[PDB]
DNA sequence: CACACACTCTCCAATTCTCTAA
DNA sequence: TTAGAGAATTGGAGAGTGTGTTTTTTTTTTTTT
């Protein structure tokens, strides 16, 4: 059966953030003076990640959910690995 | 985003679909700038729909004649979208009840009562009866 | 009991390797020839003859015979594994489900019955005899049976499903379902893996435009009525129609359908109640319905006029004034219709003519206006319930639209049936109510009435209402009203008598040393005649008018003013209209505007 | 009869509470 | 001050139980025939 989960473990750090290093790069923002259109581009690119990665949750419940996340070992980890080079 | 879509299953782009409607409404003359003429009509009189002869885009573009009949489901709404884009580029503060409906119609009869068959499903059909 | 990967192996053969001689003793492969078609998607339907494949395996016939739907499939899936071998050629997209399937193929290179489009069938070998619905019995269950019979409902062509197609919101995947059941379930929710193992919560939305629809179609056959037995009801059976069999045969169409007699599947509680009986239906395999230049140089003949009327009634003497004008009912007026009323005693030859002008007439009934307890002059309502539906019947004046209804016994006609009668005569149609909810009917049609007195014989002290009964309303839409008159007269009844028993005796018309033409014949020239379309020149108008005002005044001066009209003026018009048609001429003239006052004229003089 | 709906109960495991070490 | 390992509580998957279903004719009576 396998019922899946928003952990830190099956896809945050498999499917999620080196997928999320990746999802800006062709991404076309135009700056000052235009940062609602930015924040909209941002906000479609980000909740098409999440969707593409655990589909069951809405956005926001996604958010609320990755916040907690962001207290374990391993997406910790990962995100000093990303700062530092990959 | 709407240039990335295409109508299912038909490779037909309908923001291609949309740019062409939008020419045929701006240029298309000689039934003898006529639909700007409908449109100016719908501004005063305020019924929210559009008629459009099938045989006028048919004259001016047979592609998109061809994509008007065979995918009326997607195509009719992007005529939709592309009436009330122009429609609401010009008379910018006129109100409407609702957004314009565009209703393509052919003069005369496609098909009869005992012609149609299951290859005309989903497909835009004229017919005569009482 | 047979091993089905072999036999599809010896139908490969079969399709491969037959050939036969159609031309000049030249070889050719009937079935190759055919495949390349159904690859290039030129033919959709494969009539494969079960006689040609007995000419190198009669066990497959029989095998074929015996358990057909099987090896139905069995065929249609070795003509889908063969026509890659034959393709040769890009196939022009026509049908969306093309254009759909194309792009399924170019995404697959970035649903076998989906990806088939054909049918095939078995075209019944002669071996096998036409039964009669009555012997279509339960040991023929799930065989190849030939029946005959009478069609006699006919269901609009419509869409069933063969492969539904669905698309997925959540992962955008394709999902089809083959539909062999009469009835089946809709999926809800995908099933593919990215959602499943995800619980994405994605469901199906079918796609019409991705799904393999066939043309549908229901009828009843019926037997026929001299093949019933003496004391029964004739039995029926519903015949289920797709593809290319669809649209072959109309209502009243005799018809010999070749198909496999199976048991009617059920769902829900039917099955729980029934048991172990079943319905059955006859699934349709194949449909089977049961001059110029030498005649014109007989036409060519001056007797050709008379000589049309004398083969219009060979039977009769005399009448050759009454079959000119029957002539004239069967051309028909320039645009119309001719309506004609025979008057005479009870058993008198008559109702020879309606016969006889029925038979001939292309499209024609033959009807009593006595009160019919079948479908009447009008329509009528069948309720069908074995499923309930209305559906509607024609009756004698639709039946007849674009031709002849001959009525017998025409006084008898109910009131309800003469307004009827009433409505076509002045605007060509009926109106009846299916359930509440009134449709219309066409019927423009000419009238051929037969009446006869009230009581007793005809009576000429009396005026003709009085001896008919039935009112001038009626009586004045006809534009001639006969007397055939019946005296008794030795030496005519002598030859009567002479001719009727020699058709008894010999069952055969007796040599009248006189050569009619053939009734496909006349048939042809008359649709040859009526073909035309003549005009009357403005300068015969004078002669027209002099005619009409003095045959107006000899009515006056002579028979007490007895009624007239102006619709008298019409009849003659399209009479000599009519005479203009039968001599081919696109112009009216004096001789034709004689000879239709001289009909009038004569069969005034026939009442009188 | 029997094949779909409609409803309840139970178990399983996933999340949060509590106490401990980094 | 953060967070992680062990114990207890809550969410929901799914196993099990019960319910519902597939125009026609003869005769009378009042009013109108
Ligand atoms: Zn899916």
């Amino acid at each position: 059966r396998n019922i899946p989960k928003l952990d830190a473990q099956r896809l945050i750090s498999e499917r999620g953030l080196p997928a999320l290093r990746h999802v800006f790069d062709k991404a076309k923002f135009k700056g000052k003076g235009h940062e609602a259109e930015d924040l909209k581009m941002l906000i479609r690119h980000m909740e098409h990640w999440a969707h593409r990665l655990f589909p069951k949750l809405q956005f926001e419940d996604f958010i609320d959910r990755v916040e907690y996340l962001g207290s374990k070992k391993e997406v910790q980890t990962c995100l000093k690995r990303i700062r530092l080079d990959l | 985003l709407g240039q990335k879509l295409v109508i299912w299953g038909t490779d037909v782009n309908v923001a291609a679909c949309k740019e062409n409607f939008q020419r045929f409404l701006q240029r298309f003359i000689d039934p003898l700038p006529l639909y700007m003429q409908r449109l100016g009509e719908i501004n005063v009189i305020g019924e929210p729909f559009l008629n459009v002869n099938c045989e006028h885009i048919k004259s001016f573009d047979k592609n998109l004649y061809r994509q008007l009949i065979s995918y009326p489901q997607e195509v009719i709404p992007t005529f939709d979208m592309a009436v009330n884009e122009i429609f609401f580029d010009r008379y910018p503060d006129s109100i409407l009840e609702h957004q314009i409906q565009v209703r393509p119609f052919n003069a005369l009869k496609t098909k009869n009562m005992r012609n149609l068959n299951p290859e005309d499903i989903d497909q835009l059909i004229t017919i005569s009866g009482m | 009991l047979k091993d089905y990967a072999l036999e599809k192996e010896k139908v490969k053969k079969f399709l491969q390797e037959f050939y036969q001689d159609d031309e000049l003793g030249k070889k050719q492969f009937k079935y190759g020839n055919q495949l390349v078609r159904l690859a290039h998607r030129e033919q959709v339907a494969l009539y494969v003859d079960l006689d040609d494949v007995a000419e190198d395996d009669p066990e497959l016939v029989d095998s074929i015979c015996e358990n057909a739907r099987r090896y139905a499939k069995l065929f249609a899936d070795a003509v889908q594994e063969l026509l890659p071998q034959y393709k040769e050629r890009e196939v022009v997209n026509k049908d969306v489900l093309d254009v759909y399937i194309e792009h399924r193929l170019m995404m697959e290179q970035r649903p076998a019955e989906l990806m088939r489009r054909f049918e095939l069938y078995f075209q019944g070998p002669s071996s096998n005899k036409p039964r009669v619905i009555r012997e279509v019995r339960a040991d023929s269950v799930g065989k190849l049976v030939t029946v005959r019979g009478i069609v006699t409902r006919v269901s609009e062509v419509k869409p069933k499903m063969v492969v539904a197609t669905y698309t997925c919101d959540q992962c955008g995947a394709e999902t089809y379902q083959p539909i062999q059941s009469p009835t089946f379930m809709p999926l809800i929710m995908c099933p593919s893996q990215e959602c499943q193992t995800n619980r994405s919560g994605g469901r199906l939305y079918l796609q019409t435009r991705g799904s393999r629809f066939i043309k549908f179609q229901e009828m009843k056959m019926q037997e026929h009525s001299d093949q019933v037995p003496v004391g029964n009801i004739p039995r029926s059976i519903t015949v289920l129609v797709e593809g290319e069999n669809t649209r072959i045969a109309q209502p009243g169409d005799h018809v010999s359908v070749t198909g496999i007699f199976l048991p009617i599947l059920r769902t829900g509680f039917r099955q729980v109640v029934q048991g172990l009986l079943s319905e059955t239906y006859l699934e349709a395999h194949r449909i089977v319905k049961m001059l110029t230049r030498e005649e014109l140089r007989q036409i060519a003949e001056e007797d050709f006029y008379e000589k049309l009327a004398a083969s219009i009634a060979p039977e009769i003497y005399g009448h050759e004034d009454v079959k000119k004008a029957l002539l004239l009912l069967l051309v028909g007026g320039v645009d119309g219709n001719i309506n004609i009323c025979l008057m005479g005693d009870p058993g008198v030859a008559k109702s020879q003519l309606l016969s006889y002008i029925d038979r001939l007439a292309p499209r024609s009934q033959y009807t009593t206006g006595r009160g019919s307890s079948g479908v009447g002059l009008t329509a009528a309502v069948l309720r069908d319930s074995v499923s309930g539906e209305l559906t509607l019947e024609g009756g004698a004046l639709v039946l007849a639209d674009q031709g002849v209804c001959c009525i017998d016994e025409f006084d008898k006609m109910a009131e309800a049936d003469r307004t009827a009668i009433h409505e076509v005569m002045e605007q060509q149609t009926i109106s009846i109510a299916k359930a509440g909810i009134l449709t219309t009917l066409n019927a423009r049609c000419s009238i051929l009435a037969a009446a006869n007195p009230a009581y007793g014989r005809y009576n000429p002290r009396r005026s003709l209402e009085q001896n008919i009964q039935l009112p001038a309303a009626l009586l004045s839409r006809f534009d001639l009203l006969w007397l055939i008159q019946d005296r008794p007269d030795r030496d005519n009844d002598l030859r009567l008598a002479q001719h009727i028993t020699y058709v008894h005796q010999h069952s055969r018309q007796p040599p009248s040393q006189f050569e009619p033409l053939d009734m496909k014949l006349m048939r042809r020239y008359i649709a040859m005649c009526r073909e035309k379309q003549p005009m009357v020149p403005e300068s015969l108008a004078d002669y027209i008018t002099a005619a009409y005002v003095e045959m107006r005044r000899e009515a006056w001066a002579s028979k007490d003013a007895t009624y007239t009209s102006a619709r008298t003026l019409l009849a003659i018009l399209r009479l000599s209209t009519a005479l203009a048609r039968l001599r081919m001429v696109d112009v009216v003239e004096k001789e034709d505007v004689n000879e239709a006052i001289r009909l009038m004229e004569m069969s005034k003089d026939s009442l009188l």
